[PDB]
C-alpha cells in the first residue's frame, strides 16, 4: 500500500514524508476531509504532493494515502447538460449539499452513480467485441452517445442485459475475459484514446463571423489560436463560438474563468436555444469548465481531463469544438510549481516547462478517423494572453502562431464598434492552401478567388496609410482615394461586427458570400468611374454606399431577396453618373 | 522635414530601443541572482545527506 | 512559550518547537520590546514553521521569545450590529468603547462564492457621472475599477462616486429604495490628508451611523496593507447576504496593497515570476476580486469599486495586468482631460467595455441607451484621434469631412464630462447626448435606429 | 539494481551506480508500467545520474528502476541503402522496412571535417526556381540560411521547393546520371496538418525513392527533438563522402529547436544567455551548419539550408545574430511578398550571396549569368520605391525612364518570383529576364557590357 | 600528478585525486588524452576545462597531467607553417586522421620531425643576451634566427657547428648548467620585457596610397575595419598585409564563417610578396580557427597570436598582424563564464569581457627588447 | 584615492597648490565591476557598478577648500561619454556626484573648432 502523513505543509502544497509505492502523476486522497492531491516529485519517501484545492486548517502527521490510478477521468454519460469542475467534480452537487459557499474538503462523486440511463443493446451475447465498437445506443436528449469498448480490452461475449435503465455502475455486457463492460470505465489522462491513422484537414469550420472565415480561415480538426492583450476582448471571442459554430459538441472548459465573467456567460447556456439542433443550447454544452474562485492548482489540472473528454466524443463520431477559456492561467498556475519545489523556471518570466506540454495539448486530439471507423475532427481555440503584453514570446511561437491561424487585438481598434477585433495585417493563416477544395465545390468555383481578392484591397490601403501618418496628401488624385475609401467601407462594415447581436453575425454561407459581392460591385464600377471623368467625392455622396452599410442590420431570412433588389441599384447608380 | 528628423524623431525612436533593452537586461541580474541562491539549496540539501 | 530563534528580520519569523501549528492559525508571541504582538501561521515545518507578525520588529531578543497557540483556525469576530462603528487593520474598534460581542466569528481567509449560485444583475443605479452610466452601465454584483496613475488624483474622483451612489427608483423599472442602501470602505494605505477628507465626505454622505471602515494607514503596520483587504470583504458577506441590504464597497489604495505583496514575495522562498513580482500575485488578486456577486437568492449585493493607484501610466505594469482581465468592463482616467479642469477626467478612448449589451442594455436595464452606446463609440473616437493626424497632414488641414469629426470632440468631452456637483438622471443623458451628434448628418448617425433619433429630439 | 531515486523535478531520473554508465550514453530503464524508455545519461556523479525519459513523464516509480548499460559512447548505425528508407523522428519505421543495419557505427556527435580537406563549391544544384538561382546563387556544397517569420508559413515553402528539386548541372558538363540527388528533411514541432502535408507531396512525384525523410513529431517529448538534426547530418555523411552523392539538408524551423534545449541546460546547472535564449547555443549551432560542405578529392558534398521562424523578423532576436557568422550569406522572406500571394515570398534585396564566384563561373552558368544579375538588382528596387508615388505625384508627371521602372517591377512579381511548383532552368530564366529588360532602353542598359547587350536585348 | 573523474557535466569535466596542481595546468583527461586545462581548484578536487568536447569519456578514469603549466611552443617551422587555435598542425591531422577529425588528437605543436638547418652565431667562452643571438636557421623565407628567451645571459659550452638538427637535437647547452634546446616554451598569459615603449616614427605601409598616406597609423597603430565581410571587404584584409613593408605577416580568425574562410586559405599561397616575389605562404603564421574547432579553441586564439609577434619582435623583424573578428571572440567566453561564477553582470557579456579585450592591444605595438631590436606588431581590429 | 591621499599631505601642511588631472573614470567602473562579480554585490544599475557612488565617496571627497591651512586640492575629471544621452551612468552618476558640468559636445566638433 501507499501510506504516510504530512511532513511539511507549505502554501497550496503538501510535502508528505514515509511514502512508500508511490508512482508519479496519480490521483491520491490528502488530508482527513479528502482534498485530493497528485504525486509530482519522488526523493525517496518524501514526495511533493501538489494539492489540487487549497490548504487552511491541514497540519502536520494526518493521512496521505495513494488512491493508485493514473489520474483516470471517468468516461460515460450524464457529461451533456450539467456544469463539472476542470478537477471533474458536478457542481450542481456542490451547491445543493453545502451552500452557496465553496468550502475545501469537498468530496463528492466525479461522475455521478446518482444517475441512471436507459439501455438498448445492440451487440449480441454469440458475439465477441473489439476495442473501439458500440456495444448500445444510450438516448441522451437529440444525440446519439453510444457506448464503446476501452481501448485494449476485448473478449468474447456471453451475456447483454436487455432493455430497461441501470446505473451507471452496473454492467450491460459482460465477457469471459474476466471483465465486465460498464458504463463507468477508467482511461488515464496522459495517455490518449487510440487513433487508427491521422487525416489531412480538408474541410473547413465555420466559425460563424465574416471575417474569422472569409479572410483567415481556420480548418475543421484544425487548431487555431486568437490572444488578447490586458482584457481588450478575450473574453467577447466566445461569444462567437457560443452558436454560431457547427459543431454538434461543444465542450466550453475554462483553464481558470473569473467570478464576474461565469455571471453572464456561464448562465448564458440555460438561457439560449441553438437554431441547429432546434431544441436548448446547453443540451449540446457539456460544460467542464473552472473557475478562479475555484483554487490555483485545479487551474492546473483543467486542461488534460478535458481533452480526453474532448475525445470521448470525437470517437463517437460528432464535431467536437473544444476551446479553451485563456489558456494562459494554466500557465501561472504550472509556473507556481517551481517556487513551491524549490526551482527556477525559464528566464524572462517564461514558465519553466515551454514546448512539452503545450504542443502535447494541442496535438492530442485533431483530425483522426478512429478504431472503431467514425469521424474524429476536433477544433480546438486557445484563447491565451501575453501576461506581459508582449506577442513574442516561446509559448506563443511553437503552438500559437504555427497552427491554423494567427490573429491578434488591438485596445482602440475593438473599441469602436468591432467586437471582437482583428489586426489586417499582422495576422496571417497557415492553412489556406488545404481549404481551398471544399470552398471550391460546395460554394461556388469563385468563393476562393473572391476572398483572396478581397484581402488584397484591405492590405494594399496600408500602402498609403504609412505617407498619411509621415507628411500627407497634399495631392488627391483619382487613383490615389480609389484604394482608400473603398477600404474605409470594407473596415467599417466587414469587420465591425457584433457578437452581441444576432443581425450583426450569424453562422451561414449566404450572409458571407453576398455581402461580400455587394463590394465586389461597388468596387468594379468605381475604376470605370473615374475614367469617364467622376470626382471621388460624388462617389461618397451615391446612396448606394449607404445601401451596403444597411446590410450589416439586415434580417438573415430577408437577405436573399434583399441582395438580389440590391446589386441592380449600384450598377444603375454608377453608369448613368 | 529634414531638421526635425535629425533631432527629435529618429535618435528619439533610437533611444526607445535603448531604454527598453538596457531595462529587459539589468531585469536579468534578479534573474541569475535568485537562480543562485537557488542554487545553493538544492546542494545545501545533497550536502545534509553526506554531511551537515 | 516557545523559544528559540532562527532568522527574525521583517514580519516573517522562524521559531522552533512547533509542529502542533495548523495552516492559517492565530498565535501570540512575546518581544523584547515588552509587548504581545499577533502571528499567523502562514506556513508550516517540520520542527519549525513560518509566522507571520501583524506588526513590524523593532526589537526582539533571543532570550525571551513565545508561541501559544490560540486557535486552530483563524478568525475575527462579526455581528449584525457594528454598523456606525469605525475599525481599523488590526481589528479593534477605534471608537473609544468595548468591542462588539460576535454572532459568527467567521475566517478572514475568505470562503469562495460559487459561480452558479450568481445570475446576470440587471439593476442599474446613478453614479452621478454621465458617462458610466450610458457607457459601461455600472449594476451591482460588477466590478469595474478605475484606474489612475501615480502624480495623478485618486481621491478626488473616488469621492463623487460615494455621495451621488443611488439606486433608481423606478427608471430602470424598479427601485432597491425598498431596502436599505449603506457603504463599507477599507482603506490600505492613507497619509494625513486622505484620512480627514475621506471622513469630511462622509459626513455630506451622511453616512457615518451606516457604515463599517476598515481604514489601514501608513503609520499602521505594512503587513496589514494585506491583511485587511481579505478581512474587510468577510464583513460584507455578512452583511449583504446574510442581512439582506445593498452594500456597496469601496477598496482604495491598491497599490499601497501591493507594496506589501511585493514584501513576501521575496523575503520569502518564494521566487519571482510577474517581472520581477510574485506568482502567487495571481491568487492574492483573485481571493480579493471574485469575492463579490449578486447571488441569485438573495436580495442584497456586495458591488465592488476598486480604485486603483498604480505607478505612472504604464501597462505592463503588474496591477492594470491583472486587474484589465479579471474585472469585466472598465474605466480609465488620464491626463488629457486633466489639463482641463475636468473633473473628473475619464477618457474611453483608449478604455474598454465588454458587458453593455450583456445582461446591460436590455433586460430590466433600458433600450434607449442600446444603440446611444455603439453610436458614441466611434462617434468619440473619429475626435481624439484625428487631433494628432491634423499636426502631421498639415497644421491646420481638415477636409469637410474631417472637419465635422473633429468639432464632436471639444464639445462632448466639455459638457458631459463635467459632473462632479452635478447629478444626471438616464433621462437627463440621453438628451444632451443627442443633441451634439446632430453635428453629423445621416450616414455617420447609422448605427442609432429611426426611432432612438425622434425618442431624444 | 540502480535503485535509488531523487528528483523526478520533471523528466528527469536518478540512478545509483552511475560509475558504470557515463556521459554521452543511451540507454534502457525498467519501469513497473512495462515501458521501454531510451533517454540520454547526463551529468554523471560516482553516486547520481540523470537521464531524461524519451516517453512521457508518467509511470516512473520508486519501486522499480533499473538501468541496461547499452554502450557508453554515443551509437547510431548507418546504412547506405539509406536513399529510399522512410523514417519520422530518431529513425523509426513509417516506411514498415527495418530502421538500421550496421555497416558502420557512427556517433551523432563527433568533430567535424579538417579544413584542411574541405574544397569550395564549383558546381550548382537546381531547384526549379528563379530568384534563389539568379540574384542569388546557391550551389553545390554552400552555407545559407532561409529566415522565415512565425506570422509566415515555414514549413511550406519548405516542402514544397523540396521535392521541386531536380538537380541540373547540364551546362558544366555533369550530368544527372553522374550526380545522384539525395534530399534530406528534418523537421521538429509540426502540427497534425504538415505532418500529412509533407509525406504525401513527396509520395506525389518520386521524391521518396531517391531520398529519406525524417520529422519530429509534437506528441514526442523536447529531449527527441534535439537528436532529430544530429542524426540525418550523420546519416548525410555516409553517403555524400563514401559513395558520392550529393545530399541536400534541409532543416525546418530551427527556433523550436533551441527552446528544447534551454530546459535540458537548465537541469544541467548552466545560465541561458541573452534575451533568455541558450548562451551555449554557439557551439551546437556550429556543429550542425560545419559538418557539411564540400570534401577534397570526393566530387560528393552535403549542401546545407536551414529553416527558421522569427517573430517580426528583426535582428534584435538571437536567432538570426548566432547563425548570421558561421552561415554565408542571406535569403529572407518578407510579410509584403506573402501577404498579396507571391510563393515563394524571397525578396531579392535583404538578400545576397556571399558567395556566387566562389561557385559556379562562366561556361557552368552561360556566361552572361554574372552582369544580368546586377542588372535586374537595380531595375527592380528602384521601382519599389515610386509605387508609393504612384498616386501623389502620379506616373504621368513623372519622367519616362521612371514609368518604365513601375510596370517593371510588377511583371517582376508575376512571373519571376511566383511560379509556384513549375520547374525552371537556368536559361529559361536567364530568358524571362531578357524579355522584360527589352522594355528598358539600350540607354538604361548598363549594368551589363556591350557584350551581354549584343548578346540578346 | 595523476587523479581520477569524479563528475561530468557538458563538456567540462571535474575529477579530484589533484594536489599540488598549478594554475592554468596540463590537463589530458581519460585514456582518451583529450586535450583540457586545469583551471579554478576546489577542494581536494578541481574544475577541468575540457577544450574538446567529451562525449565517450566515463568517469572513474585515470587523468595524467603534467604538473608543468601550458606555455606557447616557439621555435622553427613557424613560417610557412599551418596551426590551430590548440597550436597542432591542421594538415598533419589530414594525414593521420583523414579528412574528418575524431577528437583525444595530440601530435606535436611543431615540425619536430624535419631536420632542420643551423649555423652557430656565437661561441663557447662568449656569454649571450637574451632575446637576442643564439643561432641561426637559414629558410626560404628569409632566416629565422633561433634566439634563446630572456633573462639567460650566462656562459656558453658547447657550441656545434653550422649542419642540420632536429627542432629537439641540442646544438647548445651552458657551462654554467641548465640545458636548452632549439624548442623554447614561453608563457601563454605573460609578455616579454622592453628597455623603452618608444613612440611610433616610421610609417607604416599598407602598399594603397589612400589607405596610410591620408590616414596613418604608423608602425606599431591599432587600426579597426567595422562591418561585417562579404561585402568585398576581405579585398582589403588580403591586399594589405601582401603589399606593407615587413618581413613575417600572422594570420587568425576566431569564428570565422564555412566555406568562404577555407577559400581564404587556399588562395593564400596565391597571394603574392612584393618584396621576396614569391607567396606570401613563405612568411605567414596561420594559427586560424574556423568554427567546428573546439569551445575554447577561439577563446586562447588572441593570446597564441601576440606572444608568436613578440619572438619575430625580439629577432629584429617587422610583423602584422590582423585580428579578424575581433566580436565573435567573446561568444566562447559567454559560454564558459555562464556555467562557472563568473555570471553575466554587465549588459548581455560577462563584465570580464573588458579585461580580457584590453590585453591583446595592450601586449602589441612598436617597441624595443631586451635584445635591443625593433620591430612593431600592428594590429588592425576587425570587429566585424 | 593614492593620487588623492598622497596631495593632502603636501597640499594642506607644506602649503603648496595642486590640482589633480584625473583621466579616465570609464576603466575605473569597468575594473572595478570585475571584483563585485564574484563576491555577489551584483553590480548592475543599467551594466555598470549600483555601488559606484559609494567607491567614489572619498575619492572625489577632498575637491573644494580648507580653513587654516593653506593651499588645496582640487579635482578636474576627466572622462568621455559613449552616447550624447545622460542616460548611461558613466556621465549621469559622475554628474550628481561633482559640483556642476561642463561638456565640449560635438556641436562645434564638427565644424573644425578647436
Amino acid at each position: 500500500m501507499i501510506q504516510g502523513v504530512i511532513q511539511k505543509i507549505a502554501g497550496p502544497a503538501v510535502i508528505a514524508k514515509g511514502m512508500l509505492g508511490a508512482r508519479m502523476y496519480d490521483i491520491c486522497k490528502v488530508g482527513e476531509e479528502g482534498l485530493v492531491g497528485e504525486i509530482i516529485r519522488l526523493d525517496g519517501d518524501t514526495a511533493f504532493v501538489q494539492v489540487y484545492e487549497d490548504t487552511s486548517g491541514l497540519k502536520v502527521g494526518e493521512p496521505v494515502v495513494s488512491t493508485g490510478l493514473p489520474l483516470a477521468v471517468e468516461l460515460g454519460p450524464g457529461m451533456l447538460n450539467g456544469i463539472y469542475d476542470g478537477i471533474q467534480r458536478p457542481l450542481e452537487r456542490i451547491r445543493e449539499k453545502t451552500g452557496i459557499y465553496i468550502t475545501r474538503g469537498v468530496v463528492v462523486h466525479a461522475l455521478d452513480r446518482e444517475k441512471k440511463w436507459a439501455w438498448t443493446p445492440m451487440v449480441k451475447p454469440g458475439d465477441e467485441v473489439r476495442g473501439g465498437m458500440v456495444l448500445g445506443t444510450v438516448p441522451e436528449f437529440g444525440f446519439t452517445h453510444k457506448i464503446l469498448v476501452p481501448p485494449d480490452v476485448r473478449g468474447r461475449v456471453k451475456e447483454v442485459k436487455p432493455a430497461g435503465e441501470y446505473t451507471v455502475e452496473e454492467p450491460v455486457v459482460v465477457l469471459e475475459d474476466g471483465t465486465e463492460l460498464k458504463m463507468y470505465h477508467t482511461w488515464p489522462v496522459r495517455r490518449a484514446r487510440p487513433v487508427q491513422r491521422k487525416l489531412d484537414p480538408n474541410t473547413p469550420f465555420l466559425t460563424g463571423m465574416r471575417i474569422l472565415d472569409v479572410l483567415f480561415p481556420v480548418a475543421m480538426g484544425g487548431t487555431a489560436a486568437i490572444p488578447g492583450p490586458f482584457g481588450s476582448g478575450k473574453t467577447v471571442t466566445q461569444q462567437s463560438l457560443a452558436k454560431w459554430s457547427n459543431a454538434d459538441v461543444v465542450v466550453y472548459v475554462g483553464c481558470g474563468e473569473r467570478g464576474n465573467e461565469m455571471t453572464d456567460v456561464l448562465v448564458e447556456f440555460p438561457e439560449l436555444t441553438d437554431p441547429k439542433t432546434g431544441g436548448p443550447l446547453m443540451h449540446r454544452t457539456v460544460l467542464i469548465a473552472n473557475t478562479s474562485n475555484m483554487p490555483v492548482a485545479a487551474r492546473e489540472a483543467s486542461i488534460y481531463v478535458g481533452v480526453t473528454i474532448a475525445e470521448y466524443f470525437r470517437d463517437q463520431g460528432f464535431s467536437v469544438a473544444l476551446m479553451a477559456d485563456s489558456t494562459s492561467r494554466w500557465a501561472e498556475a504550472l509556473r507556481e510549481i517551481s517556487s513551491r519545489l524549490e526551482e527556477m523556471p525559464a528566464e524572462e518570466g517564461y514558465p519553466p516547462y515551454l514546448a512539452a506540454r503545450l504542443a502535447a495539448f494541442y496535438e492530442r486530439a485533431g483530425k483522426v478517423i478512429t478504431l472503431g471507423g467514425e469521424e474524429g475532427a476536433v477544433t480546438i481555440v486557445g484563447a491565451v494572453s501575453p501576461p506581459g503584453g508582449d506577442m513574442s514570446e516561446p509559448v506563443t511561437q511553437s503552438t500559437l502562431r504555427i497552427v491554423g491561424a494567427f490573429w491578434r487585438l488591438d485596445a482602440s481598434l475593438a473599441f469602436r464598434r468591432h467586437f471582437p477585433a482583428i489586426n489586417w495585417n499582422g495576422s496571417y493563416s497557415l492553412f489556406t492552401s488545404a481549404l481551398d477544395p471544399w470552398y471550391r465545390e460546395n460554394v461556388a468555383e469563385d468563393y476562393p478567388e473572391l476572398r483572396d481578392a478581397i484581402s488584397e484591397l484591405l492590405q494594399r490601403e496600408a500602402g498609403l496609410q504609412e505617407i498619411v501618418q509621415l507628411v500627407g496628401p497634399d495631392a488627391l488624385q483619382d487613383a490615389e482615394r480609389l484604394v482608400i475609401e473603398v477600404g474605409r467601407i470594407i473596415r467599417e462594415d466587414f469587420l465591425q461586427q457584433n457578437a452581441y447581436h444576432e443581425v450583426d453575425a450569424y453562422c451561414s454561407m449566404k450572409k458571407a458570400y453576398g455581402i461580400m459581392k455587394m463590394i465586389l460591385a461597388f468596387y468594379k464600377e468605381a475604376e470605370a468611374a473615374i475614367k469617364r471623368g467622376v470626382s471621388i467625392d460624388e462617389i461618397l455622396q451615391l446612396p448606394v454606399l449607404e445601401r451596403i452599410g444597411r446590410a450589416r442590420y439586415v434580417s438573415e431570412e430577408e437577405f436573399p431577396a434583399y441582395f438580389e433588389e440590391a446589386m441592380k441599384e449600384i450598377q444603375g447608380a454608377f453608369k448613368a453618373l | 522635414r529634414v531638421n526635425a528628423l535629425e533631432q527629435v524623431v529618429i535618435p528619439g525612436i533610437r533611444a526607445q530601443i535603448r531604454f527598453i533593452q538596457q531595462v529587459l537586461e539589468q531585469r536579468e541580474r534578479e534573474d541569475t541572482f535568485r537562480l543562485k541562491r537557488i542554487k545553493g539549496k538544492i546542494e545545501a540539501r545533497e550536502a545534509e545527506e553526506e554531511g551537515g | 512559550e516557545y523559544t528559540g530563534i532562527t532568522y527574525i528580520s521583517g514580519p516573517l519569523l522562524f521559531v522552533e518547537n512547533a509542529k502542533d501549528l495548523a495552516y492559517g492559525a492565530i498565535v501570540d508571541i512575546k518581544d523584547g520590546t515588552g509587548r504581545v504582538r499577533g502571528g499567523q501561521v502562514i506556513e508550516v515545518s517540520e520542527e519549525y514553521a513560518v509566522i507571520q507578525v501583524f506588526e513590524e520588529t523593532t526589537g526582539l531578543d533571543l532570550a525571551t521569545t513565545s508561541v501559544s497557540l490560540v486557535e486552530d483556525v483563524a478568525r475575527l469576530g462579526v455581528s449584525k450590529e457594528m454598523l456606525g462603528r469605525r475599525f481599523n487593520g488590526i481589528g479593534k474598534p477605534i471608537d473609544g468603547l468595548p468591542p462588539i460581542t460576535p454572532e459568527k466569528r467567521l475566517p478572514i481567509t475568505g470562503l469562495p462564492l460559487n459561480p452558479v449560485a450568481r445570475r446576470k444583475p440587471e439593476q442599474f443605479i446613478q453614479t452621478g457621472i454621465s458617462t458610466i452610466d450610458v457607457m459601461n452601465t455600472l449594476v451591482r454584483g460588477q466590478k469595474l475599477p478605475i484606474f489612475s496613475g501615480s502624480g495623478l488624483p485618486a481621491n478626488e474622483i473616488a469621492a463623487q462616486i460615494a455621495r451621488q451612489a443611488t439606486v433608481r427608483p423606478d427608471l430602470s423599472g424598479e427601485g432597491e429604495k425598498e431596502e436599505p442602501f449603506a457603504v463599507v470602505f477599507a482603506a490600505m494605505g492613507i497619509t494625513q490628508r486622505e484620512l480627514s477628507y475621506f471622513i469630511q465626505e462622509f459626513e455630506r454622505t451622511g453616512a457615518l451611523s451606516r457604515s463599517v471602515l476598515f481604514l489601514n494607514k501608513a503609520d499602521d503596520p505594512t503587513i496589514e496593507r494585506i491583511l485587511t483587504p481579505r478581512m474587510a470583504l468577510t464583513v460584507a458577506e455578512y452583511l449583504a447576504f446574510e442581512h439582506d441590504y445593498h452594500v456597496l464597497v469601496i477598496l482604495t489604495d491598491m497599490t499601497n496593497y501591493c507594496e506589501a505583496l511585493r514584501e513576501i514575495g521575496a523575503a520569502r522562498e518564494e521566487i519571482p515570476g510577474r517581472r520581477g513580482y510574485p506568482g502567487y500575485m495571481y491568487t492574492d488578486l483573485a481571493t480579493i476580486y471574485e469575492r463579490a456577486g449578486v447571488v441569485e437568492g438573495k436580495k442584497g449585493s456586495v458591488t465592488q469599486i476598486p480604485i486603483l493607484s498604480m505607478p505612472d501610466d504604464d501597462r505592463t505594469h503588474p496591477i492594470p495586468d491583472l486587474t484589465g482581465y479579471i474585472t469585466e468592463g472598465q474605466i480609465q482616467l488620464s491626463r488629457e482631460l486633466h489639463r482641463k479642469g475636468i473633473y473628473p477626467p475619464i477618457d474611453p478612448l483608449p478604455s474598454l467595455s465588454r458587458l453593455m449589451n450583456n445582461g446591460v442594455g436590455k433586460g430590466k436595464t433600458r433600450e434607449d441607451h442600446k444603440q446611444v452606446s455603439d453610436q458614441l463609440y466611434s462617434a468619440y473616437a473619429n475626435g481624439v484621434d484625428i487631433r494628432k493626424l491634423v499636426a502631421i497632414i498639415g497644421e491646420d488641414a481638415l477636409t469637410e469631412n474631417d472637419r465635422r469629426y473633429l468639432q464632436f470632440a471639444d464639445a462632448f468631452e466639455r459638457f458631459f464630462i463635467n459632473q462632479g456637483q452635478q447629478n444626471r438622471s438616464i433621462e437627463e443623458s440621453l438628451q444632451i447626448a443627442w443633441a451634439l451628434l446632430s453635428m453629423l448628418p445621416q450616414g455617420e448617425l447609422k448605427r442609432i435606429s429611426k426611432d432612438h433619433i425622434g425618442k431624444y429630439y
